C-alpha cells in the first residue's frame, strides 16, 4: 500500500523561548505522576528538558502526552492538529481533563476516610465516657 | 588559551547557579587536565542560535562577546562522566575571544 | 533575602537574578547585555 | 566506592581492601603483598 512521509513539523527559527510551553507541559506531568502516579517517576529523570538530548521534540510532546488517560479518538484529533501550539494546548486540556478528576477521586478519598475516623473516633470518647462512669460507684447496688 | 565550553541547551544567567552535563566525553579531559593546578576554575560563555556541535569546536565567532567567568565548586558525576557545576559570578566582555 | 534588611550589598547581583524570571530568549538576554546604562537595562526590562 | 564515580584516583588502595575480604592464611598476605607487578599479585589474588 503506497505511504509517504508527510510529517509536517513547522518551528519559530528563534527556539529559546518556545521551549517554556513545554515546561509548562513536564510541570503537569510532574504534578499527575506525583499526585496521580501511574507509572514509575524515574523515567521523567531520565528524560529531561534541561540535558539538551531532546534531538526530536515532536516525539517527547507525544511521550509526554502518552501518559493522560484520555481515549483513543482523543488522541486521533491531537494527529489532525497540524500546528504545533495547537496540539500543545490540546496536551495540556487532556492533562488538566484527567487532572480534575483524580483530584476529585483523591479528595473524596481522604474526606470519606477521615469521616469514619471521626465515627469511630467519638466512639473511642463514648466508650471512654461509659468505662470512666461504669467505674465510678457500685454499680448495681439496688438490692 | 583554552577551547571554548559545550553548554549545550543550558541558559546561565548571570548570578544563578546552574549546572552542566554535555554528551560528550572529550571535555573531561580539560576537566582533569586543570586538576593538579593550584587554584580550580572554568569559564562560561553562551551559545548563539542554530546549536551544533561541529561549530563550536569550528569557528569562534558563534559564541557571543559577553562571558562569565567563575570558580568551581565540587565535580559528582553521579550519573554520566561529566556532571560540572558553572555559576555566573564576574561578568566580562573580552576584547576579542579569539 | 529581603529588600528591607539591607543586606543587598551589591543590587547588580539581584536584579540579574530577579530579571532571570524572565522567560525571554537568550539572545534578548544578550540585548539586555549590550546595554551599558543601568536605567536603559532597568527599562528594557520593565518591557520585557 | 564504586567504579562509575571515578572518584578513585587510587585504584591500588580499592582493589587491596577488596582483597581484604578474602579468608586466605596470613601468610598468603604477606606473600601476595610481596609481590611487585600488578598484574602478578592481582592473578594471585584471583587464584587465592
Amino acid at each position: 500500500m503506497v505511504e509517504v512521509e508527510n510529517v509536517v513539523h513547522e518551528d519559530f527559527q528563534v527556539t529559546e523561548e518556545v521551549k517554556a510551553l513545554t515546561a509548562e507541559i513536564v510541570k503537569t506531568i510532574r504534578d499527575i505522576i506525583a499526585l496521580n502516579p501511574l507509572y514509575r517517576e524515574s523515567v521523567l529523570q531520565m528524560m529531561q528538558a534541561g540535558q539538551r538530548v531532546v534531538d526530536n521534540p515532536i516525539y517527547l510532546s507525544d511521550m509526554g502526552a502518552a501518559l493522560t488517560g484520555a481515549e483513543s479518538h482523543e488522541l486521533q484529533d491531537v494527529l489532525e492538529e497540524t500546528n504545533i501550539p495547537k496540539r500543545l494546548y490540546k496536551a495540556l486540556s487532556l492533562l488538566k481533563k484527567e487532572f480534575e478528576l483524580s483530584k476529585l477521586q483523591q479528595r473524596l478519598g481522604r474526606e470519606v476516610e477521615e469521616k469514619i475516623k471521626q465515627t469511630h473516633r467519638k466512639y473511642l470518647l463514648q466508650e471512654q465516657l461509659k468505662i470512666i462512669k461504669k467505674e465510678l460507684g457500685l454499680e448495681k447496688d439496688d438490692k | 588559551h583554552l577551547p571554548l565550553i559545550a553548554i549545550t541547551r543550558n541558559p546561565v544567567f548571570p548570578r544563578f547557579i546552574k549546572i552542566i552535563e554535555v554528551k560528550n566525553k572529550k571535555l573531561v579531559e580539560l576537566l582533569r587536565r586543570k586538576v593538579r593546578l593550584a587554584q580550580p576554575y572554568v569559564g562560561v560563555f553562551l551559545k548563539r542560535d542554530d546549536s551544533n556541535e561541529s561549530d563550536v569546536v569550528e569557528s569562534l565567532d558563534e559564541i557571543y562577546h559577553t562571558g562569565t567567568f567563575a570558580q568551581i565548586h565540587e565535580m559528582q558525576d553521579l550519573g554520566d562522566k561529566l556532571r560540572m557545576i558553572v555559576m555566573g559570578h564576574r561578568r566580562v566582555h573580552i576584547s576579542r575571544q579569539l
